[PDB]
């Protein structure tokens, strides 16, 4: 209902004064594609004059805290992705007060389940429905239309059956796992398009939170691949190379690779996760100590001229691979590996992809730095958050390294463990799911930040990513580093191996609000992702028990 | 002869995938060729006031026009048209326009209440901004448009007579002609050169109306010309009131190169607005360049004379008789615009007075020098030329330093003559 | 050494320095009333008196 | 020489402050000269601190090491941590000379 | 009561007196200015000059709501003539715009990007022609006789660089001299 030029002009005039008409934004940092989608906002805001306060929020319980007791006369609040799930309306009261109302937040949820009353029963919640989704549950226009209202004694009867009948299509419904369908990145610049300016730097920032969701899910970048190539021809800026101008940021186009960072650096790291990429295959370890051996010290790797080899000449080499694999393309079919992928430069300064750019927002992220702990734990995400959001300018040179070799350090720091947990052999496929509980190794202190954890799973779904031909369930993974064992568990998402068409989101949530609603003792959803809980010790061994039986999916 | 589609202020492909489309005061409009498609993106100068956008060309248009209100687009091969306002309160509507066999859109114009479309083969059809027919009028081929308000001005040529124009007014009663295809005095042309002319087969760079209600057009042979009385037609002329090649060689230092050609943009009162392209190629590409201003002169010098007193410069004698030039054509032209007009932003008359004291000032110096070379009687022609009161005064001075008292007399009759047919 | 102190011209425009400030405390209030436009008259009224009285800042203090 | 409570001229140098303490009456008597140099000046110009030129009139400025709500005057800013701003020039000058706000 | 940078400027203000000149630009825009230093327009006209000051017109950029020309011997085809005059004359510096290192530093950001092929020209025509002046002024101090220099043509930069150590040495031989006697 909300036409995308047509909010933008109306925030516009509603806090345009030189005082204190604050217009204030929340992000959370949970996730990167956020952090991007804010980003490119915060700038066009400057140069249309505006004063602005932007807050982080990493915490779901936190919410309360940081609007419910500080207000005075922001009339505008905006939001990025919280409460597609849950109703902010009945987590947090507001009166109706002043039709044509007072204060109108705006909502940015990239999330699959909708809410209704977000929608439909707008009067503060100004949500962002343009030609996003033309099929906004369509079956919805007798269900609480009819449920808003509510000889009779046969015909009301007949009359509570169809509100029955309502009520079961709004009990399957508010009952579906969760995506992102699209990405924050697409509404955005969509938006922006419709004012029209012209900034590569713009069509450099959009294109990086689109490239975050390539671990997470398969077809919905898949719809964009003519998205990326429209608007690089489009913003042609020039014919010819025109070459030795330092300035100018040209872009182009060239092959890339899931074997990663190359261009950075590190062939040799590149061993660890070659063997991820044959742990794709049919190992770990034991055919590709030998079987790397034909394919990598082919060439001895060298210390000077590395720098020049590993660097240029290897695109007689990246050309020979160009020129192995073609001839391992009818014969092995392996097709992780080719990607077309996208590139920048600086004019100097090296090529920098963005395919390895996203690794180093990851680990930048993580690392750089009663209840009396968790504050202390809470202001570090917060803080360390902050040195990663001006990490987008070229002032920003040599703290860009300072992550890229945390980064080739922290994988081969995970895998340290990974290895350690697979021969141990704790894998235990019980009856539907596969459990395991790391209940105490090295270096448990890299598991309490949970952006970790999921590439964790990342690397453990895909040591189960074999053939597999029944049971293609995720795990359940178990940690403990702090005391009265807080044990953030969480699900994964089972994967396939590049043949979406079985509807596959999640079934844990469902659950998640079974346990939840038993009998509240000590169990936390305070973090902010679903897909992640917490545990008391005691009660993990009933939880799995209501699970084992509870067959949801 | 081959009917080219022509666009105001429009570049050629040459050895490239990309051109403008039109470009006008407003902004420049462009497109990007891709792999299956066109892209239009239009681009302004003002971005504080109008929303920048760009869309995809699925139907690939070739032609277009900008105005103040909104953006016209046309395909010459299928007849298909569509407008395009930037205000989100219009709606968008298209029609195909009918075209025989061998017949193509040459020429489109837009106005915010009427809608000018002309063809290969003379037909006039002319539409309302809702898109509603009015008329459907044969004449001669059009190929060129421009257009500012009402008025609608059209180029022909046909196959064996052709270079004629037409002016009219689309009044609210009926269309009024003011001219019926008079002869333009415009010079036709006798790699970049060799693209150009296959493309442009008149050598029509760019057109647009001024800001005080004149024609002008702008040739292959870089005089601008201007076109004074146009409501009368007794008294309606061409006037060249600037010559490119004389402003490149002062400024210079006394050169002439070859790879800086002057692109019209604009002309609002005092200075012509241009783009300073440098290379071999006589279109621009894409970096952004700024925008300059080059002080309007009378082409009306000589060559040999300019070496032998020898950036080049000017003497100060040499100087005064293209100052008399400019100042006199600009004096007449502002004098008839108020009387019929009136006042536009408010400070014509500033401007006025400051013109018409420099006229005076400047005829005094060629004054000066007739009566050091004894020539009393060219002296006495200059007195009848001027216009203010306070300079015949000066005049007496000038002859009375010079030991010429016939002179002296001879200025005091014009002065009497003055004052008598003043009070009838 | 120690010069003069131009004491008149400094009160002349020490009544200015006054008047500007207090037409500017109106006609914001006149645009507050008004509001229920253009943001450049504003801006630079108010960058440009801090920016005299910045300099006269400096100028006793160094006396 | 007062910006944000001038007398807490405590909290520092503790072994040396009972030193100046018998020049705090020496060190007080600048500080109660220089309240009524602040005020006989006719006009309101600032004497306590804004010493570098300005140049702009917009300034992202982040925060840390602070908490509760300050600024009264010239509208509250409503201080929440490890939050930044981004807002014009003349109302920071009076709280980077205090050192609530950390970075230009 | 500084205390700190008194004997001289800090290079923070001397772009202050600078700013403070005007220069003509082309406006775009249509009460307005009342800053008691105005001349404010009516509905302003595109496509000509007006001498306006700098830094409004810096802060009239932000918004970009208009557009710079620059100065008439920007050019890299008028610089070259700078550099024949001087390298033929060992004795002093010849034709100087005597802003010019500070303005075009102000001139290098988002005013860069709107005129006619400058980048890898101008800082190569520029940077070069800041030694070539501080080359001269070592010849110079090495002749210093008593209480009497000759600096024609000076940069307010260097001026603001020669300054606080040419005092005390002579100074402090000023002294010698004349407690000789």
């Amino acid at each position: 209902i909300s036409q995308f030029s047509e909010a933008y002009n109306k925030i516009l005039r509603n806090s345009s004064s030189h005082s204190s008409c604050q217009l204030v934004i929340f992000v959370s940092c949970l996730n990167i594609d956020a952090l991007c989608a804010t980003k490119m906002l915060s700038l066009l805001f400057k140069k249309q004059l505006v004063q602005s306060q932007i807050v982080p929020i990493f915490g779901y319980s936190e919410l309360r805290r940081h609007y419910s007791q500080l207000d005075d006369n922001i009339n505008s609040l905006l939001l990025v992705g919280f409460g597609g799930v849950i109703d902010l309306e009945a987590f947090l009261e507001i009166d109706p007060q002043e039709q044509s109302f007072r204060r109108d937040i705006y909502v940015l949820d990239a999330h699959r389940p909708w809410n209704l009353d977000n929608i439909f029963g707008s009067q503060i919640i100004q949500c962002f429905d343009d030609g996003t989704v033309d099929d906004t549950l369509g079956e919805q226009k007798e269900a609480y239309y009819k449920l808003l209202e509510l000889n009779d004694l046969s015909k009301r009867k007949q009359r509570k059956k169809q509100i029955h009948e309502y009520e079961g299509v709004l009990e399957e419904y508010y009952s579906q796992g969760t995506t992102v369908v699209n990405s924050i990145s697409a509404q955005i610049y969509s938006l922006l398009s419709a004012i029209g300016e012209t900034n590569l730097s713009n069509l450099w920032l959009n294109i990086l939170g689109t490239t975050s969701l390539d671990i997470a899910y398969a077809q919905v970048y898949n719809r964009l691949y003519p998205l990326l190539q429209d608007e690089v021809k489009r913003l042609t800026p020039s014919s010819r190379n025109s070459v030795k101008t330092p300035d100018t940021l040209t872009l182009n186009i060239q092959p890339d690779y899931y074997l990663f960072l190359l261009r950075h650096s590190s062939l040799y790291d590149s061993f660890y996760y070659s063997n991820y990429v044959n742990a794709k295959l049919s190992l770990w370890n034991e055919n590709g100590k030998k079987r790397l051996h034909k394919m990598f010290a082919r060439m001895g790797i060298p210390l000077s001229t590395a720098q020049e080899t590993w660097l240029y000449m290897d695109h007689s080499i990246k050309r020979e691979l160009g020129i192995i694999f073609d001839k391992n393309l009818d014969r092995y079919g392996l097709q992780d590996i080719i990607r077309d992928g996208f590139v920048r430069t600086l004019g100097y300064r090296g090529s920098i992809s963005a395919s390895e750019f996203v690794e180093a927002l990851t680990a930048l992220l993580e690392v750089g730095n009663s209840a009396q702990k968790l504050t202390n734990l809470r202001k570090r995400w917060v803080s360390n958050f902050w040195l990663s959001w001006d990490a987008l300018d070229d002032r920003k040179v040599e703290l860009l390294n300072r992550g890229i070799q945390l980064a080739q350090d922290l994988q081969r720091a995970i895998f340290n463990t990974g290895v350690a947990i697979l021969e141990k052999k704790l894998i235990k496929h019980l009856r539907i799911y596969r459990l395991c509980v790391l209940q105490d190794g090295p270096d448990l202190d890299l598991y309490r930040n949970p952006l970790t954890l999921l590439r964790l799973g990342n690397w453990l779904i895909e040591c189960c990513a074999e053939s597999e031909d029944k049971q293609l369930l995720p795990m359940v993974l178990a940690s403990i580093d702090e005391n009265t064992d807080t044990y953030l568990v969480a699900g994964l998402t089972p994967r396939y191996p590049r043949g979406t068409k079985k509807p596959i989101l999640n079934n844990f949530s469902m659950a998640f609000q079974q346990i939840t609603a038993e009998t509240d003792a000590k169990v936390r959803i305070d973090n902010f992702e679903s897909s992640i809980i917490e545990i008391r010790r005691e009660d993990l061994s009933p939880f799995l028990e209501k699970l084992t039986l509870s067959g949801l999916l | 002869f081959r009917y080219m589609p022509f666009s105001p202020a429009g570049t050629p492909f040459g050895f490239t995938d990309r051109r403008y489309l039109t470009m006008n005061e407003v902004g420049y409009v462009s497109t990007v060729k891709n792999s299956e498609q066109y892209s239009i993106t239009v681009s302004f100068f003002d971005v504080g006031r109008f929303r920048e956008y760009h869309f995809e060309d699925l139907f690939g248009y070739d032609l277009c026009f900008l105005n103040e209100k909104g953006t016209l687009f046309g395909q010459s091969k299928t007849g298909q048209i569509q407008y395009r306002p930037h205000d989100s309160i219009h709606s968008n509507w298209t029609k195909i326009i009918p075209l025989q066999a061998g017949e193509r859109i040459t020429s489109v114009a837009a106005t915010p209440v009427r809608v000018i479309v002309g063809t290969s083969l003379g037909y006039f059809r002319s539409f309302n901004q809702f898109g509603v027919p009015f008329a459907v009028e044969k004449t001669s081929p059009i190929v060129a448009l421009t257009a500012q308000n009402y008025r609608v001005f059209s180029v022909h040529y046909s196959q064996f007579h052709g270079l004629s124009y037409s002016l009219s007014e689309l009044g609210t009663s009926s269309k009024r002609y003011y001219k019926r295809e008079c002869p333009l005095p415009m010079s036709l042309p006798n790699d970049a050169n060799l693209d150009y002319y296959n493309f442009n087969p008149m050598g029509i760079k760019s057109l647009f109306f001024s800001s005080y209600g004149d024609p002008c057009i702008f040739g292959s042979d870089n005089t601008l010309l201007l076109l004074s009385k146009w409501r009368s037609p007794e008294e309606s002329k061409w006037l060249p009131i600037l010559d490119s090649n004389m402003e490149i060689w002062k400024m210079s230092g006394g050169k002439e190169t070859t790879d800086i050609h002057v692109w019209p943009l604009a002309l609002a009162y005092d200075t012509l607005n241009c783009i300073l392209v440098k290379g071999k190629h006589i279109w621009p590409e894409f970096p952004l360049p700024l925008p300059s201003e080059m002080e309007i002169r009378m082409p009306v010098f000589v060559k040999s004379k300019l070496l032998e007193e020898n950036e080049i410069q000017i003497p100060v004698s040499m100087a005064a008789e293209e100052e008399y030039l400019r100042s006199k054509v600009l004096s007449e032209l502002l004098t008839d615009t108020l009387e019929n007009d009136g006042e536009m932003y408010g400070n014509e008359n500033e401007v006025l007075a400051a013109l018409n004291g420099a006229y005076d000032k400047a005829l005094l110096r060629l004054f000066a020098s007739a009566c050091s070379d004894q020539n009393v009687e060219k002296a006495l022609s200059l007195a009848h030329e001027l216009k203010q009161d306070r300079a015949l005064t000066a005049a007496v001075k000038i002859s009375e330093r010079a030991e010429l008292p016939s002179l002296v007399k001879k200025i005091n009759n014009i002065r009497e003559a003055r004052y008598e047919q003043q009070l009838k | 050494e120690l010069l003069p102190y131009p004491h008149q011209l400094m009160k002349r425009l020490l009544n200015r320095i006054s008047m500007q400030s207090q037409l500017i405390e109106n006609i914001s209030m006149g645009f507050l009333d008004m509001q229920n436009e253009s943001k450049l008259p504003l801006l630079c009224m108010e960058t440009e008196l801090e920016r005299l009285k910045f300099v006269i800042r400096s100028y006793i203090r160094c006396r | 020489n007062g910006l944000d409570l001038m007398s807490s001229i405590t909290f520092s140098q503790q072994d040396t402050n009972n030193l100046s303490h018998q020049e705090q009456e020496y060190l007080k008597e600048y500080c109660d000269l220089i309240t009524d140099l602040k005020s006989g000046d006719l006009v309101d110009i600032d004497l306590s601190g804004s010493l570098v030129p300005p140049s702009d009139v917009f300034i992202d400025v982040r925060v840390l090491k602070d908490a509760g709500e300050i600024q009264t005057e010239y509208g509250v800013f409503n201080l929440i941590k490890d939050s930044q701003f981004f807002v014009r020039q003349s109302d920071v000058e009076r709280l980077i000379q205090q050192g609530y706000l950390q970075k230009i | 009561l500084p205390a700190h940078l008194q004997q001289t400027f800090s290079p923070e203000e001397i772009q202050f007196i600078v700013e403070n000149e005007p220069i003509k630009i082309f406006p775009r825009i249509t009460w307005q200015l009342i800053t008691t230093d105005d001349k404010a327009l009516n509905n302003m006209v595109a496509m000509r000059s007006t001498e306006v000051v700098l830094w409004i017109a810096l802060l009239l950029k932000q918004q970009s709501k208009c557009s710079i020309v620059a100065p008439q011997w920007l050019t890299t085809k008028e610089l070259d003539r700078k550099i024949q005059y001087e390298k033929t004359h060992p004795d002093r510096f010849s034709e100087l715009p005597w802003n010019w290192l500070v303005l075009a530093r102000i001139l290098f950001n988002k005013a860069k990007d709107d005129f006619h092929d400058p980048i890898h020209e101008l800082r190569g025509k520029i940077q070069d022609l800041r030694e070539i002046r501080q080359i001269k002024v070592l010849k110079g101090l090495k002749y210093l006789n008593e209480s009497h220099l000759q600096l024609d043509n000076l940069s307010l930069l260097e001026i603001n660089e020669l300054r606080p150590f040419i005092t005390e040495i002579m100074d402090k031989l000023r002294e010698i001299h004349t407690a000789s006697l």
